[PDB]
């Protein structure tokens, strides 16, 4: 535990984490993209919405 | 020691026998030597080599 | 940045190589691992003539290449070879040796000068190693780790030679294509620069080790 190190009191948004990824990875794996989710089918035009 | 039955710990490898000087060359990324059951029969010394 | 029939051959019995890290003497020793199949058919590329494409690197690489002027230099491995994902880059640049993994802008035809047009932009590095031939080389990819067994003989051939072990690198990226680096003369020249490609696949072979613990020849069963 390290709550007294890496907490902050009004929060701290420095630890990012995943989700939405299109496949599961393999071991010892890493991928750092940043690139918009499709999660329908409306063609994403590297945009948000 | 040499010439005698001795138990002896090799780089975390145990075992029990007599050690003797050997004719055979290993290749640098070589420190174990094994026989046609898998038993161990020759090592290099981590000192002096 | 510049913007500047296919061939086949046999491979007889090359692409074997040590798979332990253990002395044997005088035995006949049985193994599965990714192999190159005995009696494959071998793509060939030459170098007017400058064959440099983007190849499929499906589950591990045997490369070839015989050269007498040394023109061949290097590779680039990855998936989507822009600045979207990451690939890896061997080059040895006339002095020194990069492997330098990072997120790489790659130029359509990069090639080097006898002068670096290779990439556009770097951006995010994980990893940096800065430090009548034949020349085979070895590549796998397994659970993060790149492995790379070599072998080097004066004088494509039908004989026997085992390569040994050279380097693991822990890169952890995902791979799925690759591209070779040439370097051109001097409006350019080429030069000899024969170099063959295959593909592995898992395989039972039996090796034979001789009374200096050297292996001398294997059976594809
Ligand atoms: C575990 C993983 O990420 N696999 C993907 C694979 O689905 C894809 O085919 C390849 C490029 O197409 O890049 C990688
Ligand atoms: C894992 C990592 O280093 N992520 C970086 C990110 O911080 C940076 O903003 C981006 C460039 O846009 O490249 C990537």
């Amino acid at each position: 535990n390290s709550n007294n190190l890496d907490s902050k009191v009004g929060g701290n948004y420095n630890y990012l984490y995943r989700l939405f990824r299109k496949s599961n990875l393999k071991p010892f794996e890493r991928d750092i993209s940043t690139e918009i989710y499709q999660a329908g089918s409306t063609p994403c035009n590297g945009v948000e919405g | 020691v040499k010439n005698k039955c001795v138990n002896f710990n090799f780089n975390g490898l145990t075992g029990t026998g007599v050690l003797t000087e050997s004719n055979k060359k290993f290749l640098p990324f070589q420190q174990f030597g094994r026989d046609i059951a898998d038993t161990t029969d020759a090592v290099r010394d981590p000192q002096t080599l | 940045c510049v913007n500047l029939p296919p061939a086949y051959t046999n491979s007889f019995t090359r692409g074997v190589y040590y798979p332990d890290k253990v002395f044997r003497s005088s035995v006949l020793h049985s193994t599965q691992d990714l192999f190159l199949p005995f009696f494959s058919n071998v793509t060939w590329f030459h170098a007017k003539r400058f064959d440099n494409p983007v190849l499929p690197f499906n589950d591990g690489v045997y490369f070839a290449s015989t050269e007498k002027s040394n023109i061949i230099r290097g590779w680039i491995f990855g998936t989507t070879l822009d600045s979207k994902t990451q690939s890896l880059l061997i080059v040895n640049n006339a002095t020194n040796v990069v492997i330098k993994v990072c997120e790489f802008q790659f130029c359509n035809d990069p090639f080097l000068g006898v002068e670096f047009r290779v990439y556009s932009s770097a951006n995010n590095c994980t990893f940096e190693y800065v430090s009548k031939n034949l020349r085979e080389f070895v590549f796998k990819n397994i659970d993060g780790y790149f492995k790379i067994y070599s072998k080097h003989t004066p004088i494509l051939p039908q004989g026997f030679s085992a390569l040994e072990p050279l380097v693991d690198l822990p890169i952890g990226i995902n791979i799925t294509r690759f591209q070779t680096l040439l370097a051109l003369h001097r409006g350019w020249t080429a030069g000899a620069a024969a170099y063959y490609v295959g593909y592995l696949q898992p395989r039972t072979f039996l090796l034979k080790y001789n009374e200096n613990g050297t292996i001398t020849d294997a059976v594809d069963c």
